RNA sequence: UUGGCACCUCGAUGUCGGCUCAUCGCAUCCUGGGGCUGUAGUCGGUCCCAAGGGUUGGGCUGUUCGCCCAUUAAAGCGGUACGCGAGCUGGGUUCAGAACGUCGUGAGACAGUUCGGUCCCUAUCCGUCGUGGGCGUAGGAAAUUUGAGAGGAGCUGUCCUU
RNA sequence: GGGAUAAGUGCUGAAAGCAUCUAAGCAUGAAGCCCCCCUCAAGAUGAGAUUUCCCAACUUCGGUUAUAAGAUCCCUCAAAG
């Protein structure tokens, strides 16, 4: 696992505690803890953190490049987080902000309103772009899955819910 | 999704991966998208 | 969530605001009594115990339901109550509500008051499949020697036996029913009764038991 | 000449053992206390008489399977009415009735007899880890 | 399904259709959930999940079918001795009468037709539906109950608004 | 209405530096499943619970006894049969 074998390179401002199997990532914006696979052995270093497969067995491999991503992905959270952007296509189609919930109104007669989750921020931009940041790169995509499910891009026209850089299949109706 | 014994890449974009068990066949094409059935 | 014992009195009609016929079911509720409370911590439920309609006290060679037994006189004693003839357990209620020894009136229901009434049906005696089951007759000519017969029961080798729940002649009715979203149409509180728009299972006299209604 | 030893209800002595199910295969578990429930460890086993001992199981809960027995087997039961079959997974039933989990499985290792019948009701099975048989003055039981 | 075979039944395992009562499978007719589309919308096509419930009345014919009239969300396909005659019918078929065509010298004959033509049985056991008595449930009783289980129910249209 | 799911739809994610709904992990998802609703139900021999009522003399000291609370016979009946 080339991607277990990578070293983990710990902010300065970040620190990096690990209980047992059980992992606890401190950082500026955020702390973030998980558990980690208990077969593989974590190295720390100051600078630098290493995760340590015990054998080539492909459960051990498998489970070295997962371990490696999941704390790399909290420690690189906790640093900077993550944010996902969602734009709002087709006339009529507006993202507004209710206290901490946001409010989508797309071709529906029922308003649609998606509540705010702890450590995630909704914010919209020109009413035709919703912006979800947090800690935990998982927990930001799945809020923006939900937004994005409300409406799915429809082909013909682009009308929809999308995520900014998503790239969508365009078909000729008639 | 074509449910079918004989799942294959149609096109050089079509990928073969295997989910919960099951032979199929992800692809940019919809057309494409197979499951072994 | 609230609920009474009361007696049948028969059906009429009032007129409502628009004048609507309103077919109603005449229910005296007098004399409801919380003879004992069930707790989580006790019984392992909580619910309230209501005795309705006082009965005689008890004598020393009374030979009918209508003087008390011994037993069922310390029950009573014991809510500082006379002895009732039916007694029921409403587990939908608030204990905390009520206290032991407590008069359930019928102003404890409004009009419009949505209720479920539960009874026991009118007895039929020993009925066929028709009238129990409502199973069409045979041919009544054209040579037919098979009118209010059952019907087959089954197949044939297999499975060389009738099928439990097989629908067959028996006692039909005597059995207890719930008619669900009733409407309380009146409280009068002087002569004790509430009017339940529609009508109620069981004959004159019998025993109904009047619930807030489980669906809202 | 005839000289086996027969044990009857005057000289059998049934004793109470506690077993824990904790970190226990369900039937590695089953198949040991159906032995101890039919007094196949005793040296006086007599056939018609139950020599066996009682046996009480806590931790019924964390029982444990193999594989993916917890959604894949599937406990099967006939009400005797036309289309009456119901299921439930041996997982679901760990959580909502794990001591009938613990129970079905040895009396299902039980001989199907009037004795076999009785062997079983000498087994008492609690989910968590506290019994009310202290009287009985219980003796710990480990698994071979 | 049409057959092949001739293994239980010839000291008898009643046979078509209908009626009554159903019951089960799912290869799903409708309704519910999906994928793909040569999916603009409204409609459709095709495939996957799904058996909870639902799945109409007539004309003709003994009919099963099938065609037709008018409906319906839909008018599903199969198994259960082509389910069910000690539950019913008895129109067809499968006795004795008679006739036509036809064949036969004839007596007669015909998966050709035509008309007429006896459907028995007081339920012992299991099974099923109801309804009591005994004993048990470590004293004898009166009331009120928990729910392990089990059964029931489970369908849809049209219109208005957006 | 709730819980868990099907076909599906994903999020995060490696094996496999990419990719990938799956392997670990995390969501969502049917008139269906388990409930919610109605009825029966402790012969549930695993025979459950609560409240109340009754409680003495004899005796060979083994136990008996009619009586208690209570319930019936019999009788007048119906909302029951
Ligand atoms: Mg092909
Ligand atoms: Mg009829
Ligand atoms: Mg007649
Ligand atoms: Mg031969
Ligand atoms: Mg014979
Ligand atoms: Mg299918
Ligand atoms: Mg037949
Ligand atoms: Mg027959
Ligand atoms: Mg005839
Ligand atoms: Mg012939
Ligand atoms: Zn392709």
């Amino acid at each position: 696992s080339r991607v277990g074998k990578k070293i983990i390179d710990i902010p300065s401002d970040v620190t990096v505690t690990f209980d047992g199997n059980h992992v606890t990532v401190k950082g500026p914006k955020g702390e973030l803890s998980r558990t980690l696979n208990e077969r593989m052995t974590f190295k720390q270093e100051e600078n630098t953190i290493e995760v340590v497969r015990p054998s080539d067995s492909k459960e051990d491999r498998t489970n070295h490049g997962t371990t490696r991503a999941l704390l790399n992905n909290m420690v690189q959270g906790v640093s900077q987080g993550y944010v996902k952007v969602l734009e709002l296509v087709g006339v009529g189609y507006r993202a507004q902000m209710q206290g901490k919930d946001l409010i989508l109104n797309v071709g529906y007669s029922h308003p649609v309103e998606i509540k705010a989750e702890e450590n995630i921020t909704f914010s919209v931009e020109k009413n035709t772009v919703v912006k979800v940041e947090g800690i935990s790169k998982e927990q930001v995509g799945a809020l923006a899955s939900n937004i994005r499910s409300v409406r799915p891009p429809e082909p013909y026209k682009g009308k929809g819910i999308r995520y900014q850089g998503e790239y969508v299949r365009r078909k000729e109706g008639k | 999704m074509k449910v079918r014994p004989s799942v294959k890449p149609i096109c050089e974009k079509c990928k073969v991966i295997k989910r919960k068990g099951k032979v199929m066949v992800i692809c940019e094409n919809p057309k494409h998208k197979q499951r072994q059935g | 969530t609230k609920g009474i014992l009361g007696r049948k009195i028969g059906m009429t009609q009032v007129f409502g605001e628009n004048g609507e016929l309103i077919p109603v079911t005449v229910v005296e509720a007098k004399e409801n009594v919380v003879l004992q409370k069930k707790t989580v911590e006790v019984d392992g439920y909580n619910a309230i115990q209501v005795g309705f309609e006082d009965k005689k006290a008890y004598k020393k060679d009374a030979k009918s339901n209508k003087y008390a037994n011994k037993p069922a006189e310390g029950h009573a004693k014991k809510a500082d109550a006379a002895p009732k003839r039916f007694i029921r357990e409403f587990r939908n209620v608030d204990v905390d509500a009520y206290e032991v020894g407590q008069e359930v009136s019928v102003d404890t229901f409004v009009a419009g008051d949505v209720i479920d009434v539960t009874g026991v049906s009118k007895g039929k005696g020993f009925q066929g499949a028709i009238k129990r089951h409502g199973q069409s007759r045979g041919p009544m000519s054209h040579g037919s020697h098979f009118h209010r017969a059952p019907g087959s029961v089954g197949m044939a080798s297999d499975a060389s036996r009738v099928f439990k729940g097989q629908k067959m002649p028996g006692r039909m009715g005597g059995n207890t029913v719930t008619v669900q979203n009733l409407e309380v149409v009146q409280v009068d509180t002087e002569n004790k009764v509430i009017l339940v728009k529609g009508n109620v299972p069981g004959p004159k006299k019998g025993l109904v038991e009047i619930r807030t209604s489980i669906k809202k | 000449m005839r000289q086996t030893f027969m044990a009857n209800e005057s000289n059998i002595e049934r004793k109470w053992y506690v077993i824990d199910a904790e970190g226990q295969t369900l039937g590695r578990l089953s198949s040991e206390v159906a032995s101890i429930l039919r007094g196949k460890n005793k040296v006086t086993y007599t056939p018609h008489v139950d020599t066996g001992d009682y046996v009480i199981v806590i931790n019924a809960s964390k029982i444990e399977f193999t594989g993916n027995k917890e959604t894949d087997k599937v406990y099967y039961r006939h009400s005797n009415h036309p289309g009456g079959i119901k299921s439930i997974t041996a997982g679901e039933l760990r959580r909502t009735n794990p001591e009938r989990l613990i129970e079905n499985s040895i009396k299902g290792m039980l001989p199907s007899t009037r004795l076999g019948e009785k062997q079983g009701k000498k087994l008492f099975v609690y989910g968590g880890a506290e019994h009310p048989h202290a009287a009985q003055q219980p003796e710990n039981y480990e698994l071979r």
